[PDB]
């Protein structure tokens, strides 16, 4: 029960959103749900970026590709690693992958 | 299934689509079919916590 | 308010074990989300009778401008012609077909997510 | 399930159309010049003019001419022939 | 006929304000809400892969 | 603040994604030497914002013209692209908008005997851009005054509903006109951005900055 | 009636169901139902032209005529060529109609 | 534990008490926000265009008025008509 | 007699400091556009430091920009209203994008005032809260002055530094002028050595001093060539500079 909220969080509104998505799914339900991706898409769509996954395929890059969609997801593992930075500084530590060759 | 979520979306209510189904363009098939009976089962969580 | 996934943990947490089964269905229905039902109609909205208004204003201001044009009769029967393809337009194309076609240009809705295939996010 | 949330808010305009009927009637009303089939005179041969005697047969063609030039109106009839 | 209108720069300008304002709906009210529902789709479908793998690695429920 | 909401999946959604990514995909990207990583990611989206917007006035030019193509086609209607000036006005405004990119490209400095036929073979694609458009949208409209002012004469002179095939014979006649003009109002629609993406894209290649430095092996 | 929602239950039955190319047989003469509509087109387009030159007959026509006349006019206002002729045939036809 | 404050802003749930407003993108918003990041830095080609066909056209009206002016002007300066007597 | 009122009423309505007094109802509005047109005036900046005090910290993330901005243009630091900006930052760390963390991480690497709490939150809120490639929209003159506040307090953020090293390449080095691309690589260099962290995107901090080294001393072409050959033994290969042909 430790990190139940995380993982329970993350498979509830992915189950809602795959569920709804493409059918009767708000926008504003998906801004709600997911904040900071909607964030980063409107970054790409205010800094003329808006083909950029377009832009991507386009140049063959299937590894860029996949790390564009990676880093668009990338605040998903946010709470779970502020929690575990917390843990590791409440026990004195430091949280390993924060670090450069460790 | 997701024929029978596109029939209740509100492009199936419109008008030049209101007696059409989505059934009708692409069926769905027999695993999610029975997928639509198995999480019809699941939605009584005592029946989940049973049968696992 | 909170995040529903929180309020099943509370709502479970604090529940003794003689009534938790008896209390499943309750916490299930606490935390499904809002579906609003549908609400009483009046219809025919301030943007739509504009709308509708504008467009008869637009159809008879283009209509007494036809009819005194020197070539009129042929405008008023060019109207006949025109509204006879959309007549045949609206009896003839495959809506349904055209629907699932306008929807398979979209990569969003040509096939359905893909993410968090289920065995990644369990806690057991 | 969503259906009956979208079906609450009616029709409603696309999201700038009020800038773009702005635009084009203060294209079609700020010309410049007069509005076709007028012609800008003086204060007094305003003043002095009939409404009839003021009007073109031209700019008032018949809404259903029975003979194609039919017009309402005839105008002055003070040609300087 | 009618050939050349009355004024050629009113009618420049009457396609110049149609098309710029549908160029400034495009970029503002449609390509957001284009990009939203596309790039949602597309970041899941493109972050799949490493996203279940890294969840995979992350959690210590096996 | 108080923006509209948005049904994901929507018709026009999906219909003008497909109609952007189409015109996207006209003038792709170049791919470049190196591989694509973390490393290039700069020179990538410095390619990316020194490219134009082709994609986005292609589709501009597609919606507002076949918008414009269509009204043609309603009842009570004229097409607002039948007009000289509008039309012309649009390819005008397309040849400009490919002559200005393509002198911001250089210098804003204007450039034998063979070049200035290539120019006045270059400075006609103004004049011809538009009044395909504006020809192609006034012909069938002219065509279809004619030949239904020759289809009006005979139920005129002879019996309404009396003696029925000879104009059973031209209303099917104006009927295939009419649905030609469909098809030329699509097709010029079509037409007129492609031209467009082919023109501006012409000048819309730049230098990929790329890494000017390497620690290899 | 509710102004938004009977005349559109009753257009609703008009487009769909109340259909006249059985209501009205029609399968027994005509091969497909796209031969229908193709007919239905054209017939449209002919009732068309009937009523709308028919709801104002006596005019001069503003499109060239092929040298024809409509009844027993032959010399009127409804057959004359030059326009002027014929509107002041038709100014002293007027007052005697 | 992970205790919803790890979860504030980040990651929500489908809403329960109703359903919230869209979020505007920053072009919804302010128009200077789009005259200032896309449309003066991404299309000023179009509108540069756009100014261009409005000029030229404004120079071919000038020509064209001049000539009607010129035509007017030798017809009043030979006692003669400059137009068709009106029509009626 | 006109120039007699005009004279007197010239410096009694018209003053440098009764403006600040309209200027308090909204004081980050009226703080950074009085310091654009360059007020600096550290006796009014007193004044606003204290007005806005009681309301910073409901403030949106263009106003304490805007705020901290002004405050770095006007060269005053008041520690309790740093504080309360921390505190808005640290709270609402998932609004900001990184074109305001960088200009309120210059300011506060102008006025050395940090803590674990907010060089955390930025790290968290540049890395996962913002768009990945927001380094490359940014310039090199403000991601040299992230890495010198990380490597001046000490703090180590793998993740952190490998989205702050996209935005140094041959395009965010070459819109800068020689002096500040001279700053800008020995600022880079100097804290990446300090963490040990070399990127595949360090060659392009590398080879801006290596095309052009008639603008460094021996000394810091030393502190170039050490970097040189710690990243050349890091991503374990042997710098070229690339010559176009
Ligand atoms: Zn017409």
């Amino acid at each position: 029960e430790e990190e139940e909220l995380w993982l329970l969080t993350l498979t509830q509104q992915f189950k809602h959103i795959q569920k709804h998505f493409g059918i009767d799914l708000p926008h504003s339900v998906v801004a709600h749900m997911d904040p900071l991706l909607i964030k980063k898409i409107d970054w790409e769509t205010t800094n003329a970026l808006e083909d950029f996954d377009i832009t991507l395929d386009d140049m063959g890059a299937e590894d860029a590709k996949e790390q564009w969609g990676a880093e668009n997801l990338s605040h998903h593992f946010l709470p779970l690693i502020r929690y575990r930075r917390d843990l590791a500084r409440k026990n004195g530590d430091r949280y390993g992958p924060d670090l450069v060759n460790g | 299934t997701f024929a029978q979520r596109l029939n209740s979306s509100p492009a199936f209510s419109s008008f030049l689509l209101k007696r059409e189904k989505a059934e009708s363009e692409v069926p769905p098939s027999e695993l999610e079919l029975e997928a639509a009976q198995k999480a019809a089962e699941l939605e009584d969580p005592e029946v989940a916590l049973r049968t696992l | 308010e909170g995040n529903s996934v929180a309020g099943i943990i509370k709502s479970v947490n604090e529940t003794s074990g003689a009534n938790l089964l008896s209390s499943l269905k309750t916490i299930k229905a606490q935390a499904a989300p809002i579906y609003p039902a549908a609400a009483s109609s009046t219809g025919y909205s301030t943007q739509a009778k504009i709308a509708l208004f504008g467009a008869l204003s637009w159809i008879l201001y283009r209509a007494d401008g036809q009819s005194k044009a020197h070539e009129w009769i042929v405008d008023l029967n060019l109207n006949v012609l025109q509204a006879a393809w959309l007549i045949s337009f609206s009896s003839l194309i495959p809506f349904r077909a055209v629907y699932f076609a306008f929807r398979g240009m979209a990569p969003a809705t040509a096939s359905t997510l893909n993410g968090l295939k289920t065995f990644s996010s369990i806690s057991l | 399930s969503y259906s009956a949330y979208f079906a609450k808010a009616g029709f409603q305009f696309p999201a700038g159309l009020s800038a773009l009927v702005a635009g084009i009637v203060a294209l079609n009303v700020c010309t410049g010049r007069p509005t076709k089939g007028t012609k800008e005179i003086s204060n007094a041969e305003y003043n002095a003019t009939p409404i009839g005697y003021l009007q073109s047969p031209d700019q008032h063609p018949t809404a259903f001419p029975k003979v194609p030039g039919m017009k309402d109106v005839h105008g002055s009839p003070h040609h300087h022939h | 006929m009618k050939l050349l209108p009355e004024s050629l720069q009113q009618e420049a300008a009457t396609a110049a304000v149609v098309a710029s304002w549908v160029l400034w709906h495009l970029d503002t009210q449609l390509l957001p809400t284009i990009m939203r529902e596309h790039k949602l789709h597309a970041c899941w479908a493109a972050a799949a892969k490493r996203y279940n793998e890294k969840l995979f690695k992350l959690n210590p429920s096996y | 603040s108080s923006v509209r909401d948005v049904k994901t999946g929507s018709l026009p959604t999906n219909f003008l994604t497909g109609v952007y990514r189409f015109w996207r995909s006209q003038n792709p990207a170049e791919k470049p030497h190196d591989p694509v990583n973390d490393r290039l990611l700069p020179a990538v989206v410095d390619a990316s914002d020194k490219r134009a917007s082709i994609g986005t006035w292609a589709t501009t030019f597609f919606c507002t013209i076949i918008s414009c193509n269509l009204l043609g086609l309603m009842p009570f209607n004229e097409a607002p692209t039948s007009g000289l000036g509008f039309a012309t006005g649009l390819g005008v405004s397309v040849w400009a908008t490919a002559t200005i990119l393509g002198l911001s490209k250089t210098g804003f400095k204007f450039p034998f005997i063979f070049v200035p036929l290539e120019t006045i073979s270059y400075t006609f694609r103004a004049v011809s851009l538009g009044v395909r458009l504006w020809v192609n949208m006034l012909a069938g409209h002219t065509l279809l005054h004619i030949l239904t002012g020759m289809a009006l004469a005979l139920p005129f002179s002879l019996g309404f509903f009396s003696m029925v095939p000879a104009t059973f014979g031209v209303c099917c006649l104006l009927s295939a006109l009419v649905g030609l003009e469909y098809l030329v109002a699509v097709l010029q629609s079509g037409v007129f951005s492609i031209l467009s993406t082919v023109y501006v894209g012409e000048f819309n290649h730049d230098k990929f900055i790329g890494p000017a430095a390497k620690i290899v092996k | 009636m509710a102004v938004t929602s009977f005349l559109g239950k009753a257009f609703e039955k008009y487009f769909y169901d109340f259909s006249a190319y059985e209501q009205f047989g029609l399968n027994r003469f005509l091969s497909s139902k796209g031969q229908y509509v193709a007919l239905r087109h054209v017939g449209f387009v002919m009732v068309g032209v009937n009523v709308l030159l028919a709801a104002n007959f006596p005019f001069n026509p503003p499109f060239p005529t092929i040298g024809m006349c409509p009844a027993g006019w032959e010399g009127t206002w409804v057959c004359q060529a030059d326009k002027a002729k014929a509107l002041e045939m038709y100014k002293e036809w007027k007052k005697s109609n | 534990v992970l205790g919803e404050v790890y979860l504030k802003d980040i990651l929500r749930t489908p809403p329960t008490g109703a359903i919230p407003a869209n979020v505007p993108h920053p072009f919804q918003t302010s128009f200077y926000t789009y005259a200032t990041k896309k449309l003066i830095p991404r299309h000023w080609y179009l509108l540069g265009g756009f100014t261009f066909t409005i000029t030229l056209y404004g120079i071919l009206d000038g020509l064209r008025d001049s000539g009607k002016k010129k035509a007017y002007d030798e017809a009043i300066h030979a006692g003669k008509t400059p137009y068709t007597a009106g029509g009626h | 007699p006109s120039q007699n009122l005009v004279s007197t009423f010239a410096n009694k309505v018209i003053v440098e400091e009764n403006l600040v007094n309209v200027a308090e109802i909204d004081v980050p509005f009226w703080s950074y556009w009085l310091s654009s047109a360059g007020f600096t005036s550290k006796d009014a900046f007193v004044k606003f430091a204290e007005a806005v005090k009681p309301k910073v910290a409901a403030l949106s993330t263009s106003d304490i920009t805007n705020l901290t901005v002004a405050f770095k243009r006007a060269n005053y630091y008041d520690k309790d209203l740093f504080t309360g900006i921390e505190a808005n930052v640290s709270a609402n760390f998932t609004k900001f994008e990184t074109e305001q963390l960088l200009q309120i991480v210059a300011t506060f690497d102008a006025f050395n005032h940090s803590s674990v709490a907010f060089l955390d939150d930025v790290a968290d809120s540049i890395t996962y809260c913002n768009h990945y490639l927001a380094p490359v929209r940014a310039g090199a003159d403000e991601l040299a002055t992230l890495l010198t506040y990380y490597a001046k307090n000490g703090h180590e953020r793998a993740d952190l530094l490998a989205t702050v090293a996209r935005g140094f390449s041959e395009v965010s080095l070459g819109k800068l002028s020689a002096a500040q691309r001279k700053d800008t690589v020995l600022s880079a260099l100097k804290a990446f050595q300090t963490f040990g962290f070399y990127p595949e995107s360090i060659e392009a901090v590398i080879g801006a001093a290596l095309v052009s080294p008639a603008e460094y001393s021996a000394e810091e072409l030393k502190e170039v060539e050490a970097v040189k050959v710690a990243a050349e033994n890091a991503l374990g290969g042997e710098f070229v500079l690339i010559q176009e042909g």
